[PDB]
């Protein structure tokens, strides 16, 4: 991809991040829904920085 | 003058905490009770160093339900509630009311038409409409004294207003088909020009500590821009709509005039910056424009040309003729053209005749009755398009009435041309956007 | 030196995300050039009839 | 033409003008009028009750517009500031009193604008 | 004493209403959609000669016409899928109506304006002597308050309306 | 006569309840409660009042007891002409005397009036006018012929007055009343403030009190004319607890985190000093006398049980009114936000 | 005096002679206000009555 | 996530720092978050009453979450626990489980999304949003209550009490 | 035409001279002349 | 009349599955014309309006909504044609109505949705148009229209800790509820309301 | 990345850079978006992971069971909460001494 370092373009996807690196689930959310929350999900993330605050 | 783009302007990345929010933010009520606020607005603003980020314009601390009453009135019983609506400019809610019943039952005032009496009241609330915005923004701004004088010229309105309907703000003068010809004498239009004149000298006079002062340049240039693509996401109309460069005056449109517009002949201002100044300028100018077709009624309803002597060319005054007094004659119009109607209602009332008095007692007591159907009209008011849109169910009462104020659209797209200002800068643009909340909330 | 700590993750977020579809919070200041406030000079654009 | 305190008026022989037709009730707004009715031993048609929520009034003069007798009128008096809420709960008396104090100048006013049209 | 035509005999209330059949839809749609065909006889040159026929005699339109009503515009050129013409001249017809309504305004479009403008500048302390107008309707106030003021002294009184409690029998 | 009294309950402010009531004394901590209790179910209440500043909130606030029409202040009282009184129940079946003796006040003759004869002008008037169905007279329960403090004595005192003019009248004798405008908690807090190291007793606070909120006085008074069988009795009105002076110190101190410090100053010094020196709200000699006396619900008359009511803990009802004046120590972070 | 003072007209009382206004049998004499006295409005139902 | 509710709405813990050192953190759930909402989206449309429950279920917990600071700020806490304002407000949902149509109960949760906002930002006063939480058949805790209609109405029905306690002022 | 010179509409044409020259100013605005008399002036 | 005019009819010859009713009154203005749209369209043809060239200089003037339940011609029942847009009024369950003006072809253009469902569901354009968003929310909170796909949800104008639609025919002008002062609580307080009647 | 995106590269034109930041509407979403069968906030499958790491995921067996539970019971009556006054259950605010 044009000006995207490493990063491939698949069949039917063009790719957020280096091959044989981990998705994130944080920015598939924002990347799929922009400011759309239906509730707050407590997710791992979410507990661990409750736990750590 | 190098980059300083990076200074401007702090992004938010995820999971980057130099990226995100370090400080907590100033969550301030912009309540009612502020002296910027106005009256009701309670505005939850968030600041960083008095920069203003976020936006919560809460409204509705002055929703009275007033459309609910409306479909629950007569016709007639609901017209002063525009007098509400707006309450700083009020007989062009009254015209916008009575010309969508007129537009509902077919017909126009032609006896409002021929005396020319709506198009010089709808000038002179102009008038008074910028008059008060423009000194309440100079307040705000905090130039003191300018709103003691355009209080003073807004009290001659006032008294003109009470010298043919007896009272000083909500007039409730206009009438679908009635118009109270006995209430404009010729000795009030002189008294009329009298206060154009000296207006003149007291617009000059705000004029000089206002227009080319540096702090007010300061102040108000390159304050709140926006381009006509915002002026039409917005739907911004009116004062706004010529500053950001757009040519819309109802008034002058050939498909949408009303009141005797289309057949004077003033002029309307547009800017080219879309900011508080050009906004400022234009409603000033205005404020002359308003005196000058002021002026054009006056002379239309007037009589100049007298009768001269056959020899020598010389004058025959009258003098036991009430034209001598003056050469304003209100009704010399509506005489020529409907002397038919002039002389029935000059004869009849509901003390010396059966119909009229059935007349009388019908519209007191139930109102008149309107056809079914739906009708939108608007018109240029001095805070922009207002209108009704009123649909009727065949009764003596409307069955839905809508009122579409520019004040909550102005309202509405502040938040879009005020992130990113100061305080000072939030408290100029909310003077210069002419909202009331009466409109607003309704 | 303190100031470019912002700047080092903005041409990533700049190059993944598009400014114009995917709501990226951010904020800003605006900036007024205060010489061409004092120098302006106050005109309008009269518009008359066809003529 | 200035709208200020209501009042109830009478003829010159000291007869109450309001015949008791409720057009006035009818005309407000504000539905600040009420009107009860009863046949006055007489015979004539007369109010039991005509008063007035002057807290709930607009102070439109549609009432007195409405009126076919020139009964009830705003009257030139602004100066009527009350320390009670009750004190603004005009009733017949009230109302009748008024009349009978400011029927002169009401009178005047009345006749330059019945002139008018003539 | 002539009280025949005191009320309004003419007045504006007309409405015109126009409905059109959807644009996409076909001959045989509109056959089979209206009751003049049904979905089996589809593809046999009897049955769409009957159907058409028997639509040009129920109905006032051909079956390739779409206007059910135009009362608005009388429209005699329908605006069908099939008759790819159509399209244009309604794109002809549309961008003609731009270039009228627009060059029919009085104030809100003007070439000249845009090619000629007309500005006002602020430069002295009154903001009337900026422009000949505002100076000219100040000399015309002028001009009627010292008219009244000589037309009134020359009579040299004044009538003026005074109480009379005779009016109160 | 007759006791009987029918009225709906069941309305709100602009309702009719049936009632109308006359209240003398309500320009103090009672009243407004007494009267909004009176006049949220639609009753029209009097007050009639001789109040020095006629502009204090003891005397405005009373308009807001009932609506436009429905309550009414009598201003420029006497309290020594029978005509006064007769006008101000001269349409009202019931009667509501909260008049007596001032704290501030310290003169025998002043207690006296205010205890004996303004009580026994209202429950002769009331004996005079045959409209009067219930009559309702305010006492305090420590109330002794032998009392040393003269509030207590001509409080007796005029439970005998009302009683022998007005033989269906009914008597409360109330514990000790705590809410926002108060006399024990309110003090409490500005005596703290204003010495602010400490609390002075003049005492050993072995003294006993059963507190009740006031909000629980005003449903005995409902409950009361409810009930026709409460015409001439007496009742004491108090807590579910009995606590001693020091224990309420204490309770006080841990609701609301401020350690205690009670400073003891010897009661002959402090009785000296209230009698030859001025006396105003938080320096006089009723509290330094009462401060020695038991104010509990003895069980000689009717208790509260009677009336059905179920009054609230004093630790749970006197914890709202000190949220304000909580201690400011080490916190969660979280607490920040408020 | 009022509307004489409040400019309404240019009539004013005269104590004798030619009057341009009404004088009826039934008039009665102005009062100031009479709020926050013992002679204000008060509704026939009123508690105060 | 530009959201009200995103995880990076949180607070700081300190002027130089989000949490301790080495790591980050802060508290969105149970208190209020640090910039002010700005918009709320509309609910994403269920098709079915699986969703709609799901929702129903999601709101209550969140509610839940939120119920002590709220009381702590509203200085309601004597009237009723926490506990005792999360089953009146269960009662509430109860009352309301007759519903069936997915769309009315996106609007509903809504508005109840909403007006849980309004509570935990001081936007209500505490006497008027304590009507959710409030007991249905039991007296608040923080005052005294009468069992004078106890005593007397013993056994009989609710016809009877209703009978001897009118509908209507007698006055009149 | 009441918004153009020569316009029969408008009243006041004939000579007003005098009244024109005493209502509205009579000398222009020259750019520099304040500038440099200040600016000289306060070195001196 | 006495001026040019011509129908919006471009908008139905691109959506072609959609049904064309228009409209045109000497009530309105010569210039204003009056359409039926499907609700299951709506969106699609405001991103049509939004971006077409010759629509795209548009904005929107008005939104609001009518309740038709309870609609009933009082006079002239005998003079109704199967052309009148009234007789859309009938026995449908409510009404939305959006009002835009366009500034190329000088022209006002009402558009009409009939809402049959019971929720009263319908897609938001408040992506499209920014005037909606205010406009929707105050419709939304009268009406109880439910709105799908909006930007914000929340109440505009109506009081706090409270749910009604005060616009629809059933809601009485006085309310349900009234606010009050209370002493024993020291705060206003919201009570059963009873009120006079003329 | 801003050059190309148009923000200003010059003092001057900082003035106006809410123009090219701020004032630019975000384009609205495609209806393939508001066609979507599911609006679940995505997580990562854990039908490989181990049943420790199973328990961290969406709970499909409620959604089985309020489906059943729905499809038995598509229409229920209205469920009234009695008013009548009732002693409270906890008794420790008139209780309580301490
Ligand atoms: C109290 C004091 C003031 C009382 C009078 C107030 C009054 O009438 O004010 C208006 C009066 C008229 O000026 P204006 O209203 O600006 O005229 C505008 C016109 O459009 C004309 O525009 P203009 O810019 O061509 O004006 C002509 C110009 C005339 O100036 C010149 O001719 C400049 C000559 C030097 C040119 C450069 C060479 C320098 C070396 C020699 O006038 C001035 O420069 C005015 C004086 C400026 C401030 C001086 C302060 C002195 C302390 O101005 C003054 O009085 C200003 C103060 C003068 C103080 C005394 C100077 C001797
Ligand atoms: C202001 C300048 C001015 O007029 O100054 C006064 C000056 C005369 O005074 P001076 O120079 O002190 O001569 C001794 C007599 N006083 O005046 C003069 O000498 C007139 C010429 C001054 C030239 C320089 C101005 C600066
Ligand atoms: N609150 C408590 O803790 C308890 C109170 N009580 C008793 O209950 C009654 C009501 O209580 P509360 O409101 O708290 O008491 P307050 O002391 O606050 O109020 C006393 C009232 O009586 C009036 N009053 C006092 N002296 C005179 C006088 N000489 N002539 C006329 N009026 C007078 C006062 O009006 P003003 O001074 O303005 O003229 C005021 O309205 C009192 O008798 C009190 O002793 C009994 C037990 C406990
Ligand atoms: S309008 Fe006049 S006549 Fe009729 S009831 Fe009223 S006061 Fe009487
Ligand atoms: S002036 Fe108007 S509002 Fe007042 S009582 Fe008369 S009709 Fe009613
Ligand atoms: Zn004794």
């Amino acid at each position: 991809v044009k000006g995207k370092g490493s990063i491939r373009k698949g069949i039917h996807g063009e790719g957020f991040g280096a091959p044989s690196h981990a998705h994130d689930a944080l920015i598939h959310q924002i990347k799929q829904s922009k400011d759309t929350m239906d509730y707050q999900n407590i997710t791992n993330e979410v507990a661990q920085n409750f736990a750590n605050h | 003058m190098n980059r300083s783009i990076f200074q401007l302007w702090k992004p938010e990345s995820p999971r980057s905490n130099v990226n995100s929010k370090q400080i907590k933010t100033m969550n301030v009520n912009f309540g009612p009770q502020h002296p910027a606020a106005h009256g009701v607005l309670r505005l939850i603003l968030q600041l960083n160093g008095e920069i203003a980020e976020r936006f919560d314009p809460h409204i509705g601390l002055l929703h009275r339900g007033s459309e609910k009453l409306i479909e629950d009135r007569p016709y007639l019983q609901g017209m002063p509630y525009f007098d509400r609506f707006d309450y700083v400019s009020m007989m062009v809610q009254e015209h916008a009311y009575c010309l969508g019943i007129e537009s509902l039952l077919g017909t126009t005032n032609y006896s409002a038409t021929f005396t020319q009496i709506r198009t010089m009241y709808d000038e002179l609330t102009r008038i008074l409409n910028h008059l008060l915005a423009v000194a309440c923004h100079a307040l705000d701004v905090g130039s003191m004294s300018s709103v003691f004088w355009a209080f003073e010229e807004r009290e001659k309105l006032m008294e003109f207003y009470e010298r043919v309907c007896g009272a000083r703000m909500h007039a409730a003068f206009y009438r679908p088909n009635e118009v109270n010809l006995n209430a404009v004498s010729s000795f009030l239009m002189e008294d009329i020009l009298e206060f154009s004149r000296n207006f003149f000298t007291t617009l000059n006079e705000m004029h000089n500590v206002l227009t080319y002062n540096k702090i007010w340049k300061q102040r108000l240039i390159n304050i709140g821009t926006y381009s006509f693509q915002t002026c039409l996401d917005y739907g911004l109309t009116g004062v706004m709509a010529r500053s950001c460069g757009l040519k819309r005056d109802l008034r002058l449109s050939k498909t949408e005039t009303y009141a005797n517009y289309y057949y004077l002949n003033f002029r309307s201002y547009t800017g080219q910056h879309g900011d508080c100044y050009d906004r400022f300028l234009i409603r000033m100018n205005e404020m002359c424009e308003s005196l000058n077709i002021v002026n054009q009624s006056i002379n239309k309803i007037s009589k100049f040309n007298n009768i001269v002597s056959i020899n020598t060319k010389k004058n025959i005054l009258n003098k036991e003729n009430f034209n001598r007094q003056t050469t304003v004659l209100p009704h010399l119009v509506l005489s020529y053209l409907n002397k038919n109607d002039y002389n029935l209602k000059n004869t009849k009332n509901d003390y010396n005749s059966m119909e009229e008095l059935i007349t009388h007692f019908k519209y007191w007591s139930k109102g008149l009755k309107v056809e079914s159907g739906y009708t939108y009209q608007s018109v240029e008011s001095p805070k922009g398009e207002f209108g009704v849109s009123m649909l009727s169910d065949g009764s003596n009462k409307p069955y839905k009435c809508k009122v579409r104020s520019p004040a909550l659209h102005h309202l509405q797209v502040l938040p879009k041309i005020g992130k990113g200002h100061f305080l000072a800068d939030l408290v100029a643009l909310v003077g210069t956007v002419d909202i009331v909340f009466g409109e607003i909330d309704r | 030196s303190n100031k470019n700590y912002t700047i080092v993750k903005q041409s990533n977020l700049l190059t993944m995300f598009d400014f114009f579809k995917d709501f990226i919070n951010f904020s800003f200041i605006r900036k007024q050039d205060l010489n061409n406030q004092t120098n302006f000079n106050p005109s309008l654009r009269s518009i008359k009839k066809k003529y | 033409l200035f709208r200020g305190e209501h009042a109830l008026r009478r003829y010159p022989t000291g007869e109450e003008r309001c015949i008791a037709c409720k057009l006035c009730q009818s005309a407000c707004p504000a539905r600040a009028i009420t009107i009860e009715t009863e046949p006055r031993p007489d015979g004539s048609r007369r109010t039991v009750r005509y008063d007035i929520d002057m807290t709930k009034c607009i102070y439109c003069g549609f009432c007195q517009e409405a009126c076919p007798v020139d009964a009830i009128v705003e009257g030139p008096n602004y100066e009527q500031t009350a320390y009670l809420h009750e004190d603004l709960f005009y009733d017949k008396y009230k109302l009748l009193e008024n009349g009978d104090k400011w029927e002169p100048q009401i009178a005047r006013n009345i006749e330059y604008l019945i002139n008018q049209p003539l | 004493h002539n009280i025949r035509y005191h009320h309004e005999i003419h007045t504006s209330d007309q409405t015109y209403h126009s409905s059109y059949d959807p644009v996409g839809e076909t001959t045989t749609e509109r056959l089979v959609r209206y009751g003049y065909l049904n979905k089996d006889q589809v593809n046999n040159a009897e049955a769409v000669a009957a159907a058409a026929k028997e639509f040009q005699e129920k109905e006032k339109r051909s079956p390739s016409n779409n206007i059910i009503i135009d009362e608005i515009s009388n429209s005699d050129k329908p605006i069908t899928k099939e008759n790819r013409e159509s399209v244009a001249h309604h794109v002809r017809q549309q961008f003609e109506f731009f270039r009228e309504v627009n060059a029919e305004e009085v104030w809100s479009v003007s070439i000249e304006e845009k090619y000629n403008p007309e500005l006002y500048i602020y430069k002295t302390y009154d903001m009337a002597a900026d422009d000949p107008v505002w100076r000219q309707v100040k000399l015309d106030l002028e001009w009627t308050f010292e008219n009244i003021a000589e037309r009134r002294e020359s009579l040299g009184y004044m009538p003026t309306f005074k109480g009379d409690p005779n009016f109160w029998q | 006569r007759s006791t009987q009294l029918k009225f709906y309950d069941g309305g709100n402010r602009q309702s009719i309840s049936g009632i109308r009531a006359t209240i003398f004394g309500a320009t103090g901590f009672m009243g407004p409660y007494i009267g909004a209790a009176l006049g949220y179910i639609g009753s029209d209440v009097i007050f009639p009042h001789n109040h020095v500043y006629a502009y204090d909130d003891y005397v405005k606030e009373l308009k807001l007891c009932a609506g436009s029409g429905q309550s009414y202040i009598m201003r420029h009282f006497n309290y020594d002409d029978d005509n006064m009184y007769d006008m101000a129940i001269k349409n009202s079946n019931v009667v509501i005397n909260l008049v007596g003796s001032r704290l501030q006040n310290k003169n025998f003759q002043k207690a006296a009036y205010a205890n004996i004869h303004v009580a026994k002008k209202i429950a002769e008037a009331c004996a005079r006018n045959p409209n009067v169905r219930r009559l309702i007279h305010f006492s305090a329960a420590g109330a002794d012929t032998k009392s040393p403090s003269p509030d207590l004595h001509t409080k007796f005192h005029g439970e005998e007055a009302v009683l022998n003019a007005f033989p269906n009248a009914t008597i409360f004798r109330p514990c000790t009343v705590y809410g926002m405008q108060d006399y024990f908690i309110r003090h409490w807090i500005k005596e703290r403030d204003w010495w602010y190291h400490f609390n002075i007793v003049t005492d050993d606070c072995t003294a006993k009190r059963q507190p009740i909120l006031i909000n629980d006085v005003a449903q005995c008074v409902l409950n009361a004319l409810k009930l026709q069988e409460s015409a001439g009795q007496i009742y004491e009105l108090g807590g579910p607890h009995v606590y001693s002076r020091l224990e309420v110190f204490e309770m006080l101190a841990n609701l609301s985190g401020r350690p205690p410090k009670l400073a003891h100053i010897p009661h002959d010094i402090a009785l000296k000093i209230t009698q030859n020196f001025y006396n105003w709200e938080f320096f006089n000699m009723e509290k330094v006398i009462k401060d020695k006396l038991d104010l509990i619900v003895t069980g000689k008359h009717k208790t509260i049980s009677d009336l059905y009511v179920q009054p609230v803990s004093f630790p749970q009802g006197a914890e709202q009114f000190i949220d304000d004046v909580r201690y400011r120590g080490v916190e969660t972070h979280d607490n920040l936000e408020k | 005096w009022h509307g004489w003072l409040s400019h309404q007209y240019d009539d004013f009382p005269t104590r004798t002679g030619n009057s341009a206004f009404v004088k009826h049998h039934y008039l009665k004499q102005h009062t100031a206000n009479l709020s926050n006295t013992p002679l204000n409005h008060v509704p026939q139902g009123a508690p105060q009555n | 996530m530009n959201h009200y509710w995103g995880s990076s709405n949180t607070i700081p813990a300190s002027s130089t720092q989000n949490n301790n050192y080495f790591s980050g953190g802060g508290n969105n759930v149970t208190i209020r978050g640090n910039e002010i909402m700005e918009r709320l989206p509309s609910q994403t449309p269920s098709q079915n009453m699986v969703q709609a429950s799901m929702k129903t279920l999601r709101f209550y917990r969140k509610f839940c979450r939120l119920i002590p600071f709220i009381l702590r700020i509203h200085n309601i806490g004597t009237k009723f626990t926490a506990q005792q304002a999360m089953i009146n407000f269960g009662n509430y949902i109860r009352e309301r489980n007759h519903y069936r149509d997915p769309g009315l109960i996106d609007h509903r949760i809504q508005l109840g999304y909403e007006l849980l906002y309004e509570a935990e930002m001081h936007f209500s006063q505490h006497t008027i949003l304590m009507q959710y939480l409030s007991p249905y058949n039991t007296p608040l805790s923080d005052r005294g209550y009468s069992y004078l209609e106890k005593v007397k109405y013993g056994n009989k029905s609710k016809f009877l009490q209703g009978f001897y306690k009118g509908n209507k002022p007698t006055e009149f | 035409r009441a918004d153009m010179a020569h316009s029969p509409f408008h009243k006041a044409i004939h000579d007003l001279e005098d009244k024109r020259s005493k209502l509205f100013p009579d000398r222009r605005r020259i750019p520099g002349r304040k500038a440099k008399l200040l600016l000289a002036a306060s070195l001196l | 009349m006495q001026n040019k005019y011509m129908q919006p009819i471009q908008l139905f010859i691109v959506f072609e599955k959609l049904n064309s009713k228009m409209w045109i009154s000497k009530k309105l203005n010569s210039n204003h014309s009056i359409a039926l749209i499907p609700s299951n369209w709506f969106y699609s043809i405001n991103l049509f309006l939004k971006r077409e060239l010759l629509f795209s200089n548009i904005t929107l003037i008005e939104n609001s909504a009518i309740d038709t339940i309870s609609y009933n011609l009082e006079t002239n029942q005998n003079d109704l044609d199967k052309t009148n847009i009234e007789n859309y009024f009938f026995k449908n369950k409510m009404l939305v109505f959006y009002n835009y003006y366009n500034y190329f072809l000088k022209s006002k253009l009402t558009l009409f949705i009939i809402l049959n469902n019971l929720n009263k569901s319908i897609d938001s354009i408040d992506r499209i148009f920014a005037n909606a968003n205010w406009l929707e929310r105050e419709t939304s909170e009268m009406y109880g229209i439910n709105y799908k796909w909006k930007i914000d949800t929340r109440k505009l104008l109506l009081d706090y800790s409270k749910i009604e639609n005060p616009m629809l025919k059933e809601f009485q002008s006085e309310g349900t509820q009234d606010a009050f002062y209370n002493i024993f609580e020291n705060q206003v307080v919201v009570l059963k309301n009873e009120t006079v009647e003329l | 990345k801003m050059r190309d995106l148009g923000f200003p590269m010059e003092g001057e034109e900082e003035e106006y850079i809410e123009q090219r930041v701020f004032m630019r509407e975000q384009l609205p979403p495609l209806e393939s978006e508001f066609w979507k069968k599911n609006y679940d906030p995505y997580e990562q499958d854990l039908f490989h992971f181990p049943d420790s790491f199973k328990a961290y995921q969406q709970q499909y067996k409620r959604y089985d069971e309020a489906k059943k539970y729905f499809e038995e019971n598509p229409n229920v009556e209205a469920t009234i909460i009695d008013r009548e006054f009732k002693e409270p259950t906890n008794k420790k605010p008139w209780t309580r001494k301490y």
